């Protein structure tokens, strides 16, 4: 009992905004973040080897992480 | 440095032949997708920069200018479309067209190799940001604002090009990586006493020292918004970047010729946070905190420090950003109120809880809380200062504590305290304002888990 | 239910708040009592203090001349 | 973000960490002073005759 | 893994356990329960990672620059070799950054392992801090934001005048 | 000093303000109930004791030496209430007094929680504009030529009509929102 | 301490008045620190700012 | 603290300075005077680990109560008999300090007592 | 008697200690009229404005216009150089500037006068 | 699903912070540096088998 | 707005005073311009130069929190007279006297800390012994010399 | 809600402190009228409190009698 | 130290807050018997602030007189620190005296 | 925590405290009757009223409008007023 209404001011459209920025980083933060996995998981990272005689390796073949090289 | 310029002189065909509508989707689409594309820049190594050609090439310190140049033209197109929204078509595509000129020419500043084609862009630039300023400010003295602008400008400016066509016509060129290795030591005399006054002043005036920073709280307040942001967040750093460059030339007479620089801008910071803290006006309080932190980036500079280098270029970035969103956020309470006195609208967080959230982190990085990226450059300016002399780290603490004072201020009298009672016109805040303070916020809170990539070629 | 609030009287009480208090005064009073039996040293002194002035002259090396 | 993140070797900092590690190695084998005061040879300079 | 010449550590030596008082420690029961839900687990999800890993399997190599000609033989004004003199000056300024970043490192690992004994078991340590910071403070200090091959040549070269002086007015 | 319908402060106020803070102030001096009453009651006593001064400059002697008395031995802090200016919760609430003025600008999807309400709000805003030009014109005959000497308002004086300027100090947030 | 206010409360509990003296006004009013400081310095400051360095 | 008044009130002749002592060579008076005993290994103390402020003439118990607290975990309160043989160990220590000090002064009041004699005839 | 209250700047004295305070001639309640009476003629004024149902906006406040255009744009038209301002401006202008230059050059003299001595300690300095 | 707190907010962080530092910090060097064991004389070394030796006889005195 | 409600320059004659007076709406009487110095004031009243805590917090104000009135005359200084910033209510005691009091205060304890740092207070002990030389290869002492023996005896 | 308020008749001065107040006053020849409204503080479970020595002193019977009984009990355990 | 002064701290507010929000000392008075637990929380706190033996306090507080007393120390720093010692009792007693001793001064609806 | 406030309480506690007053007979005085005609007071007897008034309810009445309350109706009315009641 007894119950008031409460002078509050118009909260739609901040909720509005943020739910837009939520979703909208979303939509491509949760693709990313599963390819890097997939990638950090079933391709994973270079090993460090010494260089053969006589052969030179292509300017990307000295670096570790895939996207990195790619 | 041709894939950044082409697509920037064709976004004029874009912005010239478009609907009545959709100049504003148009523009702001393609800019962004240029402003991802700017990223391919970041191909740095640790002995070379990235030279493209004969007439263009790009090193780590002009990297993050451009990024931020880049990146900075969206959220002017956003800033200034509610203001513009009664004007004429053609008016609306000039602006759009004096905007993406603005940018071409400061993308073609920070790549120059030769210095005299620096110059030339550098002021280029003078044209459509006094066409700006003087055309779509609101106020009547914003003609003023721009003869005070410009005079100051060319007057700096004139014998740096008198000197560095002397350079041309002594060393044989004015190619920057031929400077690099055929430098000579300049010897102390009168003649290279006014060698070292021709080439530094006009970088001086644009950055502004303290004694010729008085176009600044005029050019800065009769702005529109978009001029404010090109204003505090760009231009302010050509002449930072002309002073990295130039420097290179002027040693060692700079050792003894920076004194009464280094006096007039330490002294400076203390005189120009203290008119902060009596400021009736909210764009000239954020205009006079421009002038502090650009005295600290002089400092930075003269001193000729390592340590100085990387604090001076980080703490640029920083304070393009910072000021940038300092300034749509003073806008917005412009456009709801439709006055600039910091007394008038009072106790906006009762209002406006969302926009109290993005005044506070605004204040809060303006006061170089860490890890921002802020502090980091003001950090390693005062180690770099408190090496040079000791008596520095006294003056760096009275403008910490005097920075934080008028920052606090600042947001304790807009947002604090009782509302105003006759003010009934408080809109909520917008899906573009709010949109408008976070692509302003999250680059700069992202770049503290990064900031490698903000300090400078010597890093 | 809660507690019906008075007018110029004594308020009401719970028989549990009182039952806690007394608990923990009386913890109270146990613990400094039998710390006080067990201890009594870190209060009332560890060693005893031996004056200067009554150490001989001849265990501290004191030629007479 | 996901870019900046994954930049190949930003300034060589990493190279020059493992050209370090493998330097010091190096030297610490051998007995050699892991640096010296002098960058260049002096044999290979000639001082001005005063 | 890592090099373990390059970053020296002493071997361990364990104390054994002795339960003087028959109060069972908690610390072994949770060993034993971080062991069976913790250790194993992850373990058993790098064992997979790893098998996933070894089904293709490609290399990455370390840079190596060749000597060339330093400073000190290239013509004044001469671009060419003196563009490849400070590449090479600079890339070994980097170097010696690193290097001193290991010894720091080094010295930073004995003073937290020894103990309350730091002052006397770290003195190795110390003496090659201190030498090493000599020999970088001697080669690359005070040479301002625009250091180059050619500034500390002429650092180098005033050096040895004064070390010349010294020597002759010491003769 | 500063009043809303007078211009000066009277003698008697004068003297019923200075009671008042010397109570008041004794009251802080003397902690306890028993004992602010048996000094209370002295102060009562000196201050029926020069009740019956018909010299004008005597009794405003007597209040001049009275207030330096004051002055010199007031507490250094006093005892003010809780909501009091210079008090502890003294505008605490201000934060949550968001005016009315806010509701217009709700979103009819979050208007539409509080139907009755709002069809209240309705009427009310209905009735605030119907009335404001029958009150405006009932302010402007009655405020003599020259401008208003004070700032007392007039009643409505006919029946309908609410009172002339009625809507901001109607329609002001509770003490407790 | 315990044996001095109590009997300070006790003398505090009897039926006379006294004046304040200077070292109760000294003890109440903080020393005189706050009264004095966040009065004059922030004058001093402020009155720099706007007459010398913004006029 | 009777001796602060002797020497701030009194004369400074007599109290010996803290910081500077002792002033008297240690066989003066004492015929075949012996050293002090460590019993705690330098190797014992430094694989222990004791602070360098605690590794004083007594640190074996020191190192006998470090063991007896690692091993009896976790009963924190199981013994304070090695805790009490280290402190009745640093009273007596402290004893030997104060003896120093009252020889020291009563040294510097015979050598005063000397020259006032030596003064009293020439 | 009792001590006087002094005031000072900072601490203006009370209302009741104001001798002038109990005036009761008749020019003093004709000026207190008067300033009542300009008071509720403003307070009319805003409290026509804004009561109005039909407003919304800011009811524009001409005293604090007049007090920003004082404070920021009249401050040259009404400068005359004076002993005084100039004075003032010579003090405040030049002379810290003097100061700090005279205080930062004799202390960086001092030195580089002890680096190049090898008296200064700059053992592991190699930050800069 | 009573006790899903002490499943998503301990053991879950427990296990990537465990995979974290014991395959990714544990493996560079200098990373996670620990405070060597104090040793007492009559201890044993567990990995050389030692057996350190005891202190020397007490001066008994109380 | 218009250019005749904005300030001007110091009025000289009574006319001009009393046009400036109606335009800042206050008393001529009352009114009273700074001194022309050439500061830059204007015609700009100069108001008492009291605090907003010293108003009246009963009254009614238009803007509650400043203490201001609607229309009424701005003081030069009111941003710095606000309720957060600098007061000159009145103190229960004289400002020469707790400045005294304070700096007397302050002086002593400073005096009676050197005289203390003067003549400290010990105990009546000798220094504290330690083995090894005094503990010389634990203080980080090379090994490869040999320190001065410092020996400790019996007592 | 509605709450009801206690009577007004029960508040008499007489055994309180608010009569040797009253007893002073008739001394001097004054009165205190508002005596009987600050009546109910001395009255009812106001009365007769605690002293400070009784305050400290709280529940220091039943902590000295579980003492006892614990130092009986160790004593009896240790044989 | 942080143990009893947060629930000192605890024990006010509760005063407070059942008082209406009345953080005067003046103000209060008759509480020992009215609010029984926080009393006896308050008297705990206040005996442990003071240093009564074998209370949390007694095991740092003594120790740093105990040091202080017995060191190479400045005369009139060891003065200043016992009687703020003193002065820590007399203003524990003041706050017990006056906020849960005596009769009640709070307003009359409870 | 803080109970509501009703009319008929606010007049029943300012007619208990009025009652409590030695100067006025309780069985003469009611809502409406004046203080210094239907009653004989002073006013210094009005201020000590107001104050205490004040105290049993625990907040301050401004003097401005302490003078005008005369009879205890408008002192309800007042207290109604500043503490929003039947709402
Ligand atoms: C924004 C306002 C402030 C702006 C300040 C701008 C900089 C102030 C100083 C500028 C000096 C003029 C340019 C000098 C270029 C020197 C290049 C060079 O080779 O120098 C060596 C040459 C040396 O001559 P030389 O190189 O031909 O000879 C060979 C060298 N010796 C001498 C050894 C044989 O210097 C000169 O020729 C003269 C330099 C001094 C010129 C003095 C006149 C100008 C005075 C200042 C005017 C400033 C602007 C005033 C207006 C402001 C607005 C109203
Ligand atoms: C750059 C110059 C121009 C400036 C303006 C640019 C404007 C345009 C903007 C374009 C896009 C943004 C560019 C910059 C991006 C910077 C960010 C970035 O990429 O970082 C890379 C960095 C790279 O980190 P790294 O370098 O350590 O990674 C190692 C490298 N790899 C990945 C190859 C192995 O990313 C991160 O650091 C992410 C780490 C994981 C995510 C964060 C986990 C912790 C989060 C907080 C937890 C809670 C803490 C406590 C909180 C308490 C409450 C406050
Ligand atoms: C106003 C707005 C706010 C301020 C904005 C910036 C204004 C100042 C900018 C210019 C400052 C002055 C120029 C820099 C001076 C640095 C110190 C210096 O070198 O002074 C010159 C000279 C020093 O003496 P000395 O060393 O003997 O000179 C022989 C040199 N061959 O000094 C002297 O002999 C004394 C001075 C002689 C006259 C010098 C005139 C030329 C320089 C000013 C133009
Ligand atoms: C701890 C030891 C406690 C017992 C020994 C000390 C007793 C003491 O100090 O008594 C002084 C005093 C009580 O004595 P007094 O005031 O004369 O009597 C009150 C009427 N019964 O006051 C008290 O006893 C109250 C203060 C005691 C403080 C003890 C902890 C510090
Ligand atoms: C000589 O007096 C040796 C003791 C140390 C110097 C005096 C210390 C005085 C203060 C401690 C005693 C206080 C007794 C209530």
């Amino acid at each position: 009992g007894k119950r008031l209404f409460i002078i509050k001011p118009s909260g739609f459209y901040d909720k509005r905004f943020l739910k837009l920025l939520r979703f909208y980083i979303l939509l491509t933060g949760i693709p990313v973040v599963i390819g890097i996995t997939l990638i950090n998981v079933f391709i994973g990272e270079a090993e460090l080897a010494e260089i053969p005689e006589g052969y030179v390796p292509e300017h990307w073949e000295y670096f570790k992480h895939p996207i990195s090289r790619w | 440095m041709l894939k950044y310029i082409i697509p920037t002189m064709m976004l004029m065909p874009l912005t010239w032949l478009s609907k009545n509508s959709m100049i504003w989707i148009n523009t702001t689409l393609h800019s962004l997708l240029i402003s991802l594309t700017s990223l391919l820049l970041l191909n740095q190594f640790g002995d070379n920069s990235l030279n493209f050609s004969l007439t263009f090439f790009s090193d780590s310190l002009s990297t993050p200018l451009l990024i931020l140049t880049m990146w900075l033209l969206p959220l002017m197109l956003m800033a200034s479309q509610h203001h513009l929204s009664k004007e004429n078509l053609a008016r609306k595509k000039l602006f759009i067209s004096m905007l993406i000129l603005l940018q071409l020419f400061l993308i073609m500043t920070f790549t120059a190799t030769e210095l005299i084609f620096f110059y030339i862009m550098f002021e280029a630039t003078l044209v459509p940001t006094l066409i700006i300023i003087t055309r779509w400010g609101n106020q009547t003295e914003r003609l003023n604002a721009g003869l005070y602008f410009l005079f100051y400008t060319l007057a700096g400016s004139l014998p740096l090009l008198v000197a560095l066509i002397y350079i041309q016509n002594t060393m044989g060129s004015l190619n920057f990586l031929i400077l690099q290795y055929w430098v000579q030591p300049m010897p102390n005399s009168w003649s290279n006493t006014f060698m070292w006054l021709a080439c530094m002043m006009a970088f001086m005036v644009k950055m502004p020292l303290y004694g010729l920073h008085l176009w600044l709280p005029k050019a800065h307040v009769e702005a529109p918004i978009a001029g404010s942001m090109v204003l505090a967040a760009i231009l302010l750093k050509l002449g930072g970047y002309g002073m990295m460059r130039i420097t290179l030339l002027l040693n060692p007479i700079t050792d003894f010729m920076a004194y009464p620089f280094i006096m007039l801008s330490l002294w400076g910071m203390i005189m120009t946070s203290s008119i902060c803290l009596r400021q009736t006006d909210l764009k000239s309080l954020i205009a006079y905190s421009s002038v502090s932190h650009m005295a600290l980036v002089i400092v930075a500079i003269l001193i000729q420090t390592p340590w100085s280098y990387m604090g001076a270029t980080a703490l640029m970035i920083a304070h393009g950003l910072t000021s940038s969103m300092l300034f749509c956020l003073a806008n917005s309470n412009y456009e709801r109120v439709h006055s600039r006195t910091m007394i008038l609208a009072r106790g906006l967080q009762t209002l406006l809880p969302l926009m109290a959230a993005w005044w506070l982190l605004a204040s809060l990085t303006n006061l170089a809380l860490p890890p921002s990226i802020n502090l980091i450059g003001e950090l390693f300016v005062v180690m770099s200062t408190f090496s040079w002399s000791n008596i520095t780290i006294i003056l760096m603490g009275l403008n910490m504590v005097i920075t934080a004072l008028y920052s606090l201020y600042m947001l304790i009298t807009t947002q604090r305290g009782k509302h105003t009672h006759h003010i009934n016109n408080i809109l909520p805040s917008f899906t573009r304002e709010n949109a408008l303070m976070s692509l302003h916020m999250l680059p700069l809170l992202l770049l503290s888990l990064n900031p490698k990539i903000i300090l400078g070629p010597l890093y | 239910a809660h507690i019906e609030p008075r007018y110029r009287q004594f308020p009401q009480l719970t028989r549990s708040q009182v039952i806690q208090a007394e608990f923990f005064s009386a913890t109270m009073w146990f613990w400094i009592l039998w710390r006080f039996w067990h201890d009594s040293d870190a209060v009332l002194g560890h060693f005893p203090y031996p004056d200067p002035s009554q150490w001989t002259d001849e265990e501290l090396g004191i030629p007479p001349d | 973000s996901t870019f900046v993140a994954y930049l190949p070797d930003y300034r060589m900092q990493e190279w020059a960490r493992r050209e370090a590690e493998r330097l010091v190695k190096y030297r610490e084998a051998h007995g050699l002073p892991l640096m010296e005061s002098n960058c260049f040879d002096p044999s290979k300079i000639q001082l001005p005759e005063d | 893994s890592w090099d373990k010449d390059v970053y020296p550590e002493p071997p361990r030596r364990t104390p054994a356990p002795s339960p003087q008082t028959s109060l069972p420690n908690p610390i072994t029961y949770l060993t034993k329960a971080f062991d069976l839900l913790v250790d194993r687990p992850v373990t058993l999800v790098r064992e997979f990672i790893e098998r996933q890993h070894a089904k293709n399997k490609y290399y990455y190599y370390h840079r190596e620059f060749r000597r060339v000609p330093d400073i000190t033989e290239c013509h004044e004004k001469d671009v060419l070799c003196m563009f490849e003199a400070e590449m090479q000056w600079k890339r070994d300024y980097k170097v010696d950054q690193e290097i001193v970043n290991i010894i720091q490192e080094r010295l930073k690992a004995c003073q937290q392992r020894e103990g309350e004994s730091h002052r006397q078991n770290c003195a190795k340590e110390l003496q090659q801090f201190t030498q090493v910071v000599k020999a970088y403070q001697d080669r690359y200090h005070d040479l301002g934001a625009h250091y180059s091959a050619r500034k500390c040549l002429a650092k180098q070269k005033q050096r040895m005048l004064a070390e010349r002086k010294a020597t002759k007015e010491a003769a | 000093a500063f009043l809303p319908s007078a211009a000066y402060l009277t003698h008697q106020q004068k003297v019923l303000q200075l009671y008042k803070r010397a109570l008041r102030h004794l009251e802080s001096r003397c902690v306890h109930r028993d004992k602010y009453r048996y000094f209370a009651c002295l102060l009562r006593a000196r201050f029926d004791e020069h009740k019956n001064e018909k010299d004008m400059v005597k009794a405003t002697q007597l209040l001049r030496e009275a207030e330096k008395e004051f002055w010199h031995g007031q507490h250094p802090q006093p005892y003010i209430f809780p909501e009091s200016p210079g008090g502890t919760s003294y505008e605490r609430y201000e934060c949550y007094k968001v005016p009315e003025w806010c509701l217009d600008d709700w979103h009819p999807s979050e208007k539409a929680m509080y139907p009755d309400y709002f069809a209240k709000r309705e009427q009310w805003k209905k009735l605030r504009r119907e009335s404001w030009e029958r009150e405006v014109k009932q302010l402007q005959e009655e405020t003599p030529v020259g401008g208003p000497r004070t700032e007392a308002l007039p009643p409505a004086r006919k029946q309908g009509d609410l009172p002339p300027l009625w809507w901001h100090i109607v329609t002001r947030p509770r003490e407790r929102p | 301490g315990f044996i001095l206010a109590l009997e300070i409360s006790n003398t505090t509990h009897y039926l006379k008045f006294n004046y304040p003296s200077n070292t109760f006004k000294f003890s109440n009013l903080l020393g005189y620190y706050p009264t004095i400081m966040h009065r004059l310095t922030p004058y001093m400051n402020l009155t720099m700012s706007q007459k010398s360095a913004s006029s | 603290g009777a001796h602060l008044a002797r020497r701030y009130l009194g004369d400074a002749s007599v109290e010996p300075e803290p910081l500077r002592m002792p002033t008297f060579p240690p066989d003066y008076g004492f015929p075949e005077r012996k050293e002090r005993e460590m019993v705690a290994t330098q190797q014992e103390m430094n694989d222990a680990q004791l602070v360098l402020q605690q590794r004083d003439y007594c640190a074996h118990y020191l190192i006998r109560f470090l063991k007896c607290k690692r091993d009896s975990f976790p009963n924190f309160l199981a013994c304070k008999h090695e805790q009490h043989d280290w402190d009745y160990c640093e009273h007596l220590d402290y004893v030997k300090r104060m003896k120093e000090f009252e020889r020291e002064r009563r040294l510097l009041q015979r050598k005063k007592r000397r020259e006032q004699r030596e003064a009293d005839m020439a | 008697s009792f001590p006087k209250y002094e005031p000072s700047r900072l601490a203006s004295l009370p209302t009741t200690l104001d001798p002038a305070e109990y005036d009761i001639s008749s020019e003093t309640r004709k000026a207190q009229a008067e300033r009542l009476a300009i008071r509720s003629r403003l307070k009319r004024e805003y409290q026509l404005q804004y009561n109005d149902p039909s407003r919304r906006g800011v009811v524009e406040d001409p005293a604090l216009i007049r007090w920003t255009c004082a404070r920021s744009a009249n401050v040259y038209p009404n400068f005359r150089p004076n002993t005084k301002t100039s004075l003032l401006g010579a003090l405040f202008g030049i002379g810290p500037l003097i100061f700090w230059y005279y205080v930062f050059k004799t202390d960086r003299d001092r030195k580089e006068k002890l680096i190049q001595e090898g008296k200064l300690d700059r053992t592991f300095n190699i930050s800069y | 699903r009573h006790s899903i707190f002490a499943f998503t907010h301990v053991l879950i962080p427990v296990w990537i912070i465990h995979y974290y530092l014991k395959y990714h910090v544990t493996t560079k060097p200098y990373t996670i540096v620990e405070k060597k064991p104090r040793i007492f004389p009559g201890d044993t070394i567990l990995e050389t088998g030692e057996v350190i030796p005891p202190m020397k006889e007490f001066p008994d005195q109380h | 707005i218009t250019k005749d409600m904005l300030p001007g320059p110091y009025p000289k004659t009574p006319e001009e005073r009393a046009a400036a007076a109606k335009k800042y709406n206050m008393r001529v009487e009352d009114y009273e311009p700074y001194p022309d110095d050439g500061m830059g004031y204007g015609d700009y009243p100069k108001l008492p130069d009291r605090s907003q805590q010293e108003r009246d917090p009963w009254y009614d104000w238009d803007h509650p929190d400043l203490r201001l009135n609607w229309g009424e005359p701005m003081h030069w200084d009111l941003d710095m007279y606000i309720r957060n910033r600098v007061d000159t209510s009145p103190t229960p005691v004289n400002w020469n006297l707790m400045c005294k009091h304070l700096f007397g205060f302050v002086a002593f304890m400073l005096f009676m800390f050197w005289v203390g740092e003067t003549y400290p207070t010990y105990q009546p002990v000798g220094p504290k012994q330690y083995p090894y030389n005094n503990l010389y290869l634990e203080r980080g002492g090379d090994p490869n010399k040999e320190p001065e023996p410092v020996v400790h005896y019996e007592i | 809600s509605k709450m009801e308020l206690p009577d007004y008749k029960q508040w008499k001065i007489e055994g309180t402190p608010l009569e040797t107040v009253q007893e002073k006053l008739a001394a001097r020849g004054l009165r205190d009228p508002w005596g009987r409204n600050e009546a109910w503080r001395y009255m009812g479970g106001f009365a007769n409190n605690v002293s400070f020595v009784g305050a400290l002193l709280k529940g220091f019977k039943w902590g000295f009698a579980a003492f006892v009984v614990a130092v009986g009990a160790e004593y009896y355990l240790e044989s | 130290h942080a143990f009893f002064k947060a629930m000192l701290f605890m024990c006010s507010g509760s005063i407070i807050h059942s008082l209406n929000d009345e953080q005067d000392i003046r103000k209060m008075g008759g509480l020992f018997k009215a609010m029984p637990f926080t009393t006896t929380a308050l008297i705990i706190g206040s005996l442990a602030l003071t240093g009564m033996p074998f209370l949390t306090g007694f095991y740092s507080k003594d120790l740093i007189i105990e040091s202080a007393n017995t060191s190479y120390t400045n005369a009139w720093a060891l003065l200043m620190t016992l009687v703020a010692t003193s002065f820590t009792a007399i203003y524990s007693t003041r706050i017990i005296f006056f906020a849960l001793l005596g009769q009640p001064r709070f307003p009359t609806l409870i | 925590d803080a109970p509501p406030l009703t009319l008929e309480g606010i007049k029943d506690r300012v007619l208990y405290v009025l009652k409590l007053y030695d100067k006025i007979d309780p069985e003469k005085l009611s809502v409406n009757s004046h203080f210094m005609k239907d009653l004989g007071l002073d006013s210094l007897d009005q201020v000590e009223i107001i104050m205490a008034m004040e105290d049993e309810f625990g907040f301050e009445i401004p003097d401005i409008d302490a003078e005008k309350l005369m009879c205890p109706q408008e002192i309800v009315d007042y207290i109604a007023d500043k503490k929003d009641v039947y709402e």
